[PDB]
């Protein structure tokens, strides 16, 4: 629900 | 058809078991392995930053496992990357919260942490007694409901796949995925006579937001703390 979580998710997704 | 829905239930539960981080049987086995007063004092002596850094690393690893879970759901990899990120951003921490109930023991009111079970006092160094107490109450409520492994799997799958999340571009694909998951979960709850279990789930959005906020805070201010 913020930018750090989105960073974690983008890293783990690709 | 019924067989397809049974197969979808099987596949969702299989993916969840694959990405559940810790097998429930191991958690139940370790229930008897409890932190001694010396170990609790050790955790309480840590600095607020040390303890928050450990907890945030755990939360991050859990978010990564939830991403792995999402990637194994039929159709989630077909959604565009933007929609995948919107869904994960909006629901992953709530899924972490839900999962955490498996590691909660209501009998002694302890939780699994770094190899052993300990009560709330383990987290004295976090200085967020309100949030800690609230998350323990949430886990207590979920444990009281006897939320099963298949139920956790299906409910978290639906927490992630939500077509109402602001930011989605392909709302129809997400709608279809959510509808199929709703069918699967409804069939399972009817088979098990657990239909009313969803009216008893307590809210979780605020707690998940606060956890994500602490994780982000730690990411941000890491230059003003030790490596
Ligand atoms: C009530 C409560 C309920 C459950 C847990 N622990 C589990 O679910 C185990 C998991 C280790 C798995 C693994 O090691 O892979 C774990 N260990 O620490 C954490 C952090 C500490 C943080 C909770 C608070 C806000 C209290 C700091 C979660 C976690 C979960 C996965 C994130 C705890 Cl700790 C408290």
């Amino acid at each position: 629900t913020n930018m750090g979580l989105e960073a974690i998710i983008r890293k783990a997704l690709m | 058809s019924l067989t397809e829905i049974e197969h979808l239930v099987q596949s969702v539960c299989k993916s969840y078991r694959e990405t559940c981080q810790l097998r429930l049987e191991d958690l139940l086995r370790q229930r008897s392995n409890i932190f001694s007063r010396e170990e609790v004092t050790g955790y309480q002596r840590k600095s607020m930053w040390e303890m928050w850094e450990r907890c945030a690393h755990h939360l991050t690893e859990a978010i990564q496992y939830v991403v792995e879970f999402a990637k194994r759901l039929s159709g989630f990899m077909e959604l565009c990357q933007n929609d995948q990120i919107v869904l994960l951003k909006a629901g992953a921490m709530e899924v972490v919260l839900v999962r955490m109930c498996r590691a909660y023991n209501a009998d002694n009111r302890t939780v699994f942490f770094e190899g052993k079970y300990g009560g709330m006092e383990l987290f004295r160094a976090l200085g967020c007694s309100e949030l800690i107490s609230s998350i323990f109450d949430f886990s207590h409520s979920l444990s009281a409901l006897h939320f099963s492994e298949d139920e956790i799997a299906l409910y978290t799958a639906l927490v992630l796949i939500n077509a109402h999340r602001p930011g989605l571009q392909e709302k129809r694909k997400v709608e279809q995925l959510q509808y199929n998951l709703e069918l699967a979960f409804h069939h399972h709850l009817c088979k098990t006579h657990r239909q009313s279990i969803l009216a008893k789930l307590p809210p979780a959005g605020k707690l998940a937001s606060l956890c994500s906020q602490h994780v982000e805070r730690l990411q941000i201010f890491q230059h003003l703390h030790p490596i």
